[PDB]
């Protein structure tokens, strides 16, 4: 603050120290899910690593 | 007057038929597939793999 020098009133405006904050939340669940019948897994899958896991 | 028996001379002096220079074969994907005999209709089917979404 500023006040006039040699001012008849001698009051001072006390300043405030306010700490702020914000929250960071873990709030999402990203997933990839696959369903294979016994026929699909037995007959239609050949590698399962370059055909299921890599995709 | 005088008669002279002369041949007909044929010469080659490097004059050829101007003809294109070939560049296309070297730039195109040639023979990723070979076993066209042994596939119906001389057709080999290429499989493009799958992609999922999460």
């Amino acid at each position: 603050n500023r006040r006039d020098l040699r001012d008849p009133d001698r009051t001072v405006i006390a300043s405030e120290l306010v700490e702020h904050s914000f929250g960071v939340t873990l709030d999402k669940h990203v997933y990839a899910a696959l369903k294979f019948t016994d026929e699909q897994r037995t007959l239609d899958i050949r590698d399962y690593t370059k055909q299921v896991l890599m995709p | 007057a005088h008669i002279f028996v002369k041949p007909e001379l044929v010469a080659e002096i490097g004059v050829k038929q101007l003809q294109r220079e070939i560049v296309l074969p070297g730039l195109v994907w040639t023979n990723p597939l070979t076993d066209f005999g042994g596939s119906k209709n001389d057709t080999i089917t290429v499989r493009v793999p799958a992609i999922t979404t999460a």
